RNA sequence: UGGUUCGUGGAGCCAUGGGGGAAUCUGGGCGGACCACCGCCUAAGGCUAAGUACUCCGGGUGACCGAUAGCGCACCAGUAC
RNA sequence: GAGCUAGCCCUGGCCAGGGUGAAGCUGGGGUGAGACCCAGUGGAGGCCCGAACCGGUGGGGGAUGCAAACCCCUCGGAUGA
RNA sequence: GAAUGCCGGCAUGAGUAACGAUAAAGAGGGUGAGAAUCCCUCUCGCCGUAAGCCCAAGGGUUCCUACGCAAUGGUCGUCAGCGUAGGGUUAGGCGGGACCUAAGGUGAAGCCGAAAGGCGUAGCCGAAGGGCAGCCGGUUAAUAUUCCGGCCCUUCCCGCAGGUGCGAUGGGGGGACGCUCUAGGCUAGGGGGACCGGAGCCAUGGACGAGCCCGGCCAGAAGCGCAGGGUGGGAGGUAGGCAAAUCCGCCUCCCAACAAGCUCUGCGUGGUGGGGAAGCCCGGGUGACAACCCCCCGAAGCCAGGGAGCCAAGAAAAGCCUCUAAGCACAACCUGCGGGAACCCGUACCGCAAACCGACACAGGUGGGCGGGUGCAAGAGCACUCAGGCGCGCGGGAGAACCCUCGCCAAGGAACUCUGCAAGUUGGCCCCGUAACUUCGGGAGAAGGGGUGCUCCCUGGGGUGAUGAGCCCCGGGGAGCCGCAGUGAACAGGCUCUGGCGACUGUUUACCAAAAACACAGCUCUCUGCGAACUCGUAAGAGGAGGUAUAGGGAGCGACGCUUGCCCGGUGCCGGAAGGUCAAGGGGAGGGGUGCAAGCCCCGAACCGAAGCCCCGGUGAACGGCGGCCGUAACUAUAACGGUCCUAAGGUAGCGAAAUUCCUUGUCGGGUAAGUUCCGACCUGCACGAAAAGCGUAACGACCGGAGCGCUGUCUCGGCGAGGG
RNA sequence: CGAUGUCGGCUCGUCGCAUCCUGGGGCUGAAGAAGGUCCCAAGGGUUGGGCUGUUCGCCCAUUAAAGCGGCACGCGAGCUG
RNA sequence: UGGGAGAGGGUGGUGGAAUUCCCGGAGUAGCGGUGAAAUGCGCAGAUACCGGGAGGAACGCCGAUGGCGAAGGCAGCCAC
RNA sequence: CCGAGGGUAGGGCCCGUGACUGGGGCGAAGUCGUAACAAGGUAGCUGUACCGGAAGGUGCGGCUGGAU
RNA sequence: AAAUG
RNA sequence: GCGGGGUGGAGCAGCCUGGUAGCUCGUCGGGCUCAUAACCCGAAGGUCGUCGGUUCAAAUCCGGCCCCCGCAACCA
């Protein structure tokens, strides 16, 4: 049966990607988060 | 003059289409026509604002001239009658003199290869658009600016008309196509006719199918619903209303007048709709 | 309408969205409705150190813990997963 | 958070084979002229039988399963919403 | 010591369930300490519109080589997608970028919002769309349209010659399009051949044969040829294409019009360049100077932007062409030749799966292309099979019960059971033949019969060719042979009668309901005159709609047929410049506080004062409602009539123990040997009823009842046999 | 109530006696045959079908007779649903 | 051939009287209706009277015991 | 080969029959109305349409077989 | 106005 | 189980708020008619279901019983 995760590189950077968080004071406030607990990566990877 | 189909399949037996009869050319003229963009009832902020829209079948727009008295007084020939899929009245193709070609409703009985211009010395003649304080009492009239020089607001369905009452200072009085009887400003301009097409309310469209081609989705009653979607819904089994019949957003949708009181066209209308 | 202890209370005072709209000292505001007396202070421009607050950072000290405790982590941790 | 699901918009792709035989057109008959009748060509349709593809009607098995919805037989739509 | 406590550890169940498809295995020979599991060979089975091959997405070194087996692998292991180390991905032409745009996103201008921010034309981003120049062959353990060989091609820079008013982000053309059917001519691919090439083979009773078996092509510049696409030529006038303009558009004249010509592709040929088997011998070598031809079938693909028909009426920008403007014409553009230049990223491997999404090497899910041969009417169906790929990572024995899955049965044939649940029967093609009823299509494949294999003779027609032969495709008649059985195996409807419901194909509770529920055309009400009504948003702004009452929103009913009665008293809505009521405000009679006073401050009647409410009316396809008791006919029984209280007004047509009937298995009739269900009637309708529609209706239904035939292991009633456990 | 699965049917039984049959009797308004009522007696037996979800019951065709009841309205870690 | 009559028929166009409804002016205690009343209407300003507008239907007198058509039927006026 | 006939299947016409039902026919003195023959007390009738316990009433149009 | 025998 | 009702012959007022029973038809008597109905003028008839209680006094207010309709009987 189809499950949850059909994984496609175009759409986990345009949606989780750095460029997305900067754009909202959501998302910056997600960057300054995960910064200050010291996450070794603040956005998925994705190798395109 | 419409077609019928033998009952060969059951959507079949009652499905009506139009003759095509005054349709002279099967494809349109590329350098008026542009895209129209499909809105499936969305707003620019993405949600549903008219529900149950979109999914009908790929259209190119075709710009239409409302305002004839943007080339007064050069005559043109009445090329060719073409079929417009973005409202119900036939179009005709015009070859002006001056080279320029611009589409026009098609008005009943304008057939193809005739002269018509616009300006207020132009003959009365059907096609041909005039400003309002120039046209004889009585004629028949569609294409109507409801202000002068904003476009031609009035009577462009098909078949549709307005007639001329009277006259009171520098403004005409006119009986729209509803009824209502209004005050109209002689300067704005009209062409004088009926709209053609006049049996399109006699298609019977024969099965769900041609709903969807136009782009109608399917439409579900309120009483089908439960409480959180529609005041109607619920209720153990089948129930009638139980409440004055309301819209889905609570305001009654019988018989509750609608129109803002203290609108200024108030002054200019004359009559309400009839019937 | 808000602030003040003040929840319309006799409800001033400070601030103010709307309306009406003065004076230049013999001008003006306050002393808890309002009046008089007697007093206080000069609105609608601005700046001003020190005394106070916190602890990522450095140090000192614990009738603070001693690897299920003590920071989630004494160890390659905001990691494996 | 719409990479599952629901709806819509932009742009591409897919639906073996077979059966039925609408309108129309040509001819002939007919009539004052018509309607209409018959044979032929014609190839319409949310038409029929049926793979792919999309489904999940009935039964059985599976029930710490191959599987947090599967497998077998059977069954519906399959040029259209 | 307990909190189904938290963390950790070790037991129990238990050597029990299970080792992940029943497509299947055996033997021999290697290596090694060790082998059913690794390798080589022979034999056997399995898929073959794949379980084969090529892409795209995703995955990220899993690819190749060497050396290794603690763990990973559902057993073992020398093996491996595991461990260690080395090696491996080559491009002007494939894909992407330095080109273009679509939804959408962003956003100079501009608008909006307490802040954060939200909109928004141009512009910019954005592709699996448009546009764009490479085909075949070889080679490596591993890459190749990328390196190599042959034959082609693009753009840019410079130089040169020839030509011309050159020049663009501005004008115009073109790009440029749907669904269904479809002509002609080719190619892909496939079948055959007594013709050409070939190593061989004669078996076991026959065959030295027109015998068997293998193979008989690929690419290709200019030119040529066949087949199609595209486009008329000149002159004059011009006010339109937001400047100009010879271009475009419009008008007039002249010539040409299935043409021809000019132009672009597609196929064939083409200098020339490669490939090239069975078999035998150890991936290579031979075979071999390999041959490389003829006929038939033929595409959904190519010519292509083909043609016809139809209604729902079928992207934009750039490249390309042309037109001119500043400018500039020592230039610049174009055509041709020569010489130079040509950058970034991806290339391994998996890719219907053991390497991706499902926690696993998971019986599930994943878009696009090729997908061969024969036969069965056909076909991507079924069966067998080529190339190619696997026997699914525990086995070996035994031959109990029991479950799973499958096969058979005497006589009976639904007696089983809630129900024929399930399993049988039927089964494909041909020809005869087919009822009520109907909306004239249907019902209908109704039903129900007959044929079907092979051989000999005779004979019609079509395609190819040429008109013949050859090959190919359709049939027709006569005489005969065999078997229990001729669509001889596999794939392939049981049928009929009568009800309720819903018109119909369709849609839904992913993951227990697919229905009688939703939707649907169609009917009716009602709203809205445009900056519409309504909707989203505080707003801006959008949607509605680049629509205009034959349009648009909202509500109910749900094809069509015949119809839809009475009540407006209460509620809702619509109408109603009177009156009554009514807050702010206006108004200030009249009072009060205080000051010596001018004055300051507060209370405050009548009267003036919108919507709304009361009040008068209208309104049912708006919310809703539609009586009781009593008497009476020359038998009885029942009341067409009458009496009386009440209502706003008292249920009309049609139907009715119904999807509704409590009493109920109402009563009568049918069907049955027997019928609480079903069917037809009756009507005292506990409690149907007319757009929450009423009564019907041909056709349709994996909907829900009742009946019959056919056939059956459902059953009396069980028995044997097979395979996996 | 930190769960005692609830009607009916199938399967499989087992017990009690207030016995329906069969056996042994008393009385009889018992002529015989055949019955009525009561006593003893539980060893064995106690059919098939129609309708309904039914238990019960009604009906068809038989029978020696077509008995009533207990075992969680016996029995779902045995099934049906 | 030449003429005559006629509501014979079909299409298009057109005229006034009257009825109802709306707007304006003026005006007040009833209008309307029957055998006689009542329902209805009317101070929220009706009837009656003046001016203006919209819309449908039918064609007074002429007209008749008349004319035309096969029949049903055909009547303002102009034209084809 | 034909063939009496027998079996199977589906059609056609006719006769009888059937819960129930529709009107109709007649049958000395049942009930309720009074529509028609007088202008039947609303002139009659007719075709058609809707409604009513019943005859019948009304709408449109036609006839005189209508009197004064 | 106004029925029936 | 809950609610309402019973009064001349029939169908209803009066009951709430005690003192007085009324409306229509019917029945009876007499009128008009040839006669009947219709119609006109008169007239009679009800101790309020029953029983008990309160009160000066009960159709009337309160209790018990009979009958008459009507509503409810749900989760299992
Ligand atoms: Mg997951
Ligand atoms: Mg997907
Ligand atoms: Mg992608
Ligand atoms: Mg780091
Ligand atoms: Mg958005
Ligand atoms: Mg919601
Ligand atoms: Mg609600
Ligand atoms: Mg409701
Ligand atoms: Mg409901
Ligand atoms: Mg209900
Ligand atoms: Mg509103
Ligand atoms: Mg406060
Ligand atoms: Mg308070
Ligand atoms: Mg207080
Ligand atoms: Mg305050
Ligand atoms: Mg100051
Ligand atoms: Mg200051
Ligand atoms: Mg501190
Ligand atoms: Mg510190
Ligand atoms: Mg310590
Ligand atoms: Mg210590
Ligand atoms: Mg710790
Ligand atoms: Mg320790
Ligand atoms: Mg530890
Ligand atoms: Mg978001
Ligand atoms: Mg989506
Ligand atoms: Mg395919
Ligand atoms: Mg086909
Ligand atoms: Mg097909
Ligand atoms: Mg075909
Ligand atoms: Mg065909
Ligand atoms: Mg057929
Ligand atoms: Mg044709
Ligand atoms: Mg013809
Ligand atoms: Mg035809
Ligand atoms: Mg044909
Ligand atoms: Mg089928
Ligand atoms: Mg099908
Ligand atoms: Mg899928
Ligand atoms: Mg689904
Ligand atoms: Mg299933
Ligand atoms: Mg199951
Ligand atoms: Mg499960
Ligand atoms: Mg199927
Ligand atoms: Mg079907
Ligand atoms: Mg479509
Ligand atoms: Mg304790
Ligand atoms: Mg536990
Ligand atoms: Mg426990
Ligand atoms: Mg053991
Ligand atoms: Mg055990
Ligand atoms: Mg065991
Ligand atoms: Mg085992
Ligand atoms: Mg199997
Ligand atoms: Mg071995
Ligand atoms: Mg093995
Ligand atoms: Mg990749
Ligand atoms: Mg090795
Ligand atoms: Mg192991
Ligand atoms: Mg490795
Ligand atoms: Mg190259
Ligand atoms: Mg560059
Ligand atoms: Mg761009
Ligand atoms: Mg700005
Ligand atoms: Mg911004
Ligand atoms: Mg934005
Ligand atoms: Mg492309
Ligand atoms: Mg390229
Ligand atoms: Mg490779
Ligand atoms: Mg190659
Ligand atoms: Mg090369
Ligand atoms: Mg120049
Ligand atoms: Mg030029
Ligand atoms: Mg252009
Ligand atoms: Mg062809
Ligand atoms: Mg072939
Ligand atoms: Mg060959
Ligand atoms: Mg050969
Ligand atoms: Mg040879
Ligand atoms: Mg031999
Ligand atoms: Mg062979
Ligand atoms: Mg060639
Ligand atoms: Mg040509
Ligand atoms: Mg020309
Ligand atoms: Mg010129
Ligand atoms: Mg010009
Ligand atoms: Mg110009
Ligand atoms: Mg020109
Ligand atoms: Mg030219
Ligand atoms: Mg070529
Ligand atoms: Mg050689
Ligand atoms: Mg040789
Ligand atoms: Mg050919
Ligand atoms: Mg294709
Ligand atoms: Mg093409
Ligand atoms: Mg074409
Ligand atoms: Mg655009
Ligand atoms: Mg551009
Ligand atoms: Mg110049
Ligand atoms: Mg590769
Ligand atoms: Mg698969
Ligand atoms: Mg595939
Ligand atoms: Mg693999
Ligand atoms: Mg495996
Ligand atoms: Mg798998
Ligand atoms: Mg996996
Ligand atoms: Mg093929
Ligand atoms: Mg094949
Ligand atoms: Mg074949
Ligand atoms: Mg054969
Ligand atoms: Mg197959
Ligand atoms: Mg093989
Ligand atoms: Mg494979
Ligand atoms: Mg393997
Ligand atoms: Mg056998
Ligand atoms: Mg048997
Ligand atoms: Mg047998
Ligand atoms: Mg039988
Ligand atoms: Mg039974
Ligand atoms: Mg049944
Ligand atoms: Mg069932
Ligand atoms: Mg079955
Ligand atoms: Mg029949
Ligand atoms: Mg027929
Ligand atoms: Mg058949
Ligand atoms: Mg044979
Ligand atoms: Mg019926
Ligand atoms: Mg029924
Ligand atoms: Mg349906
Ligand atoms: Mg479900
Ligand atoms: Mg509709
Ligand atoms: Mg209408
Ligand atoms: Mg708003
Ligand atoms: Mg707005
Ligand atoms: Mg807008
Ligand atoms: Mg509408
Ligand atoms: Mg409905
Ligand atoms: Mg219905
Ligand atoms: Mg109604
Ligand atoms: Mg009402
Ligand atoms: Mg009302
Ligand atoms: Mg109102
Ligand atoms: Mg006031
Ligand atoms: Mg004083
Ligand atoms: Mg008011
Ligand atoms: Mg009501
Ligand atoms: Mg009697
Ligand atoms: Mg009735
Ligand atoms: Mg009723
Ligand atoms: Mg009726
Ligand atoms: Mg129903
Ligand atoms: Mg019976
Ligand atoms: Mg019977
Ligand atoms: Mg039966
Ligand atoms: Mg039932
Ligand atoms: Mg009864
Ligand atoms: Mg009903
Ligand atoms: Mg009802
Ligand atoms: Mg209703
Ligand atoms: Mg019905
Ligand atoms: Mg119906
Ligand atoms: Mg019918
Ligand atoms: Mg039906
Ligand atoms: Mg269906
Ligand atoms: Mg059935
Ligand atoms: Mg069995
Ligand atoms: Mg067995
Ligand atoms: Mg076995
Ligand atoms: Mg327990
Ligand atoms: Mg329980
Ligand atoms: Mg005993
Ligand atoms: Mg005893
Ligand atoms: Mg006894
Ligand atoms: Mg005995
Ligand atoms: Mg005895
Ligand atoms: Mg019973
Ligand atoms: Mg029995
Ligand atoms: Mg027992
Ligand atoms: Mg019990
Ligand atoms: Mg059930
Ligand atoms: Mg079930
Ligand atoms: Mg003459
Ligand atoms: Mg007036
Ligand atoms: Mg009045
Ligand atoms: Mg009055
Ligand atoms: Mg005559
Ligand atoms: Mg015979
Ligand atoms: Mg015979
Ligand atoms: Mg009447
Ligand atoms: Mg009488
Ligand atoms: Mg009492
Ligand atoms: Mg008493």
């Amino acid at each position: 049966m189809k499950r949850t995760w059909q994984p496609n590189r175009r759409k986990r950077a345009k949606t989780h990607g750095f460029r997305a968080r900067m754009r909202t004071p959501g998302g910056r406030k997600v960057l300054k988060r995960r910064r200050q607990k010291g996450r070794w990566r603040l956005t998925p990877a994705v190798r395109k | 003059a419409v077609k019928k189909f033998k009952p060969y399949t059951p959507s079949r037996r009652f499905m009506t289409v139009a003759d095509f009869s005054e349709i002279t050319k099967t494809e349109p003229e590329k350098s008026l026509v542009k895209p129209l963009k499909k809105t499936g009832g969305r707003n620019n902020q993405g949600r549903i604002t008219v529900r149950f829209r979109g999914g009908g079948h790929k259209r190119l727009y075709r710009i239409i001239d409302f305002k004839r008295w943007d080339k007064v007084g050069i005559p043109a020939k009445v090329a060719a009658i073409e079929y417009d899929p973005n409202r119900s009245a036939r179009i005709a193709l015009l070859h002006y003199v001056d080279g320029e070609k611009r589409y026009i409703i098609a008005p009943d009985g304008l057939q193809v290869g005739q002269q018509v211009v616009a300006g207020p010395d132009a003959p009365i003649q059907v096609g041909n658009a005039l400003p309002l304080r120039f046209i004889p009492v009585g004629t028949v009239v569609h294409a109507v600016e409801l202000e002068p020089k904003k476009g031609a607001k009035l009577a462009r369905a098909a078949g549709t008309s307005a007639q001329i009452q009277g006259r009171e200072g520098d403004y005409v009085i006119l009986r729209l196509p509803s009824g209502e009887l209004r005050k109209v400003h002689g300067e704005c301009y009209a062409t004088v006719g009926a709209v053609g097409n006049a049996d399109h309310k006699n298609i019977v469209l024969g099965k769900a199918g041609r709903s969807r081609w136009l782009g109608r989705r399917p439409h579900v009653r309120g009483a089908a619903m439960n409480p959180v979607d529609h005041p109607h819904g619920g209720g153990e089994g089948r129930a009638p209303r139980g409440r004055p019949p309301a819209s889905p957003w609570g305001w009654q949708t019988k018989g509750l007048k609608t129109r803002k009181r203290r609108k200024p066209s108030s002054r200019f209308i004359i009559a309400r709709r009839k019937k």
